[PDB]
């Protein structure tokens, strides 16, 4: 499936996904693509922070869900 | 040398660190708290 | 963790410590860089003035933190 993701700049990356795939893969897919390490993403779909062990079916996540990519600085 | 021009920069310069650092939380709080109602009001590009 | 100490002459200073460590320690790091007795040293932080047997923590200092080093005497 695919699914989109929205920055804080306002740009919208489009990523191709499983149903199955972890949080930790999709914080991967998005380092890919933008560089971003994953301990600096945080993900938010329909008003709930998203956690790096569960899965998108865990969320009910579906094809072309826009999903919100919250950032800003430092890693510990 | 001085002491009390240098202590008293010394002073300001670490209150101004205090203050600009309290508006980074207070923004970055305020950013996800924003983040979250918006993903519940209105997830479309709008 | 990484802290940052400014001096009276402008320069920073990086030093290596964990949040479990004294201000005795952060003065007895900046002895082994820079020479000066810790009798003669002060350290700020938030405008706040910090004591020898404090840590870190007990002042919630986090990392990359900017501590401010004053020197000399009351006197003159």
């Amino acid at each position: 499936m695919q699914i989109f993701v929205k920055t804080l700049t306002g740009k919208t990356i489009t990523l191709e996904v499983e149903p199955s795939d972890t949080i930790e893969n999709v914080k991967a897919k998005i380092q890919d693509k933008e560089g971003i390490p994953p301990d600096q993403q945080r993900l938010i779909f329909a008003g709930k922070q998203l956690e790096d062990g569960r899965t998108l079916s865990d969320y009910n996540i579906q094809k072309e869900s826009t999903l919100h990519l919250v950032l800003r600085l430092r890693g510990g | 040398m001085t002491e009390e021009e240098q202590f008293a920069l010394a002073l300001k310069m670490s209150e101004q660190e205090a203050r600009e650092v309290n508006s980074q939380e207070e923004e970055e709080e305020e950013l996800l708290r924003k983040a979250i109602a918006e993903s519940l009001n209105s997830c479309r590009p709008s």
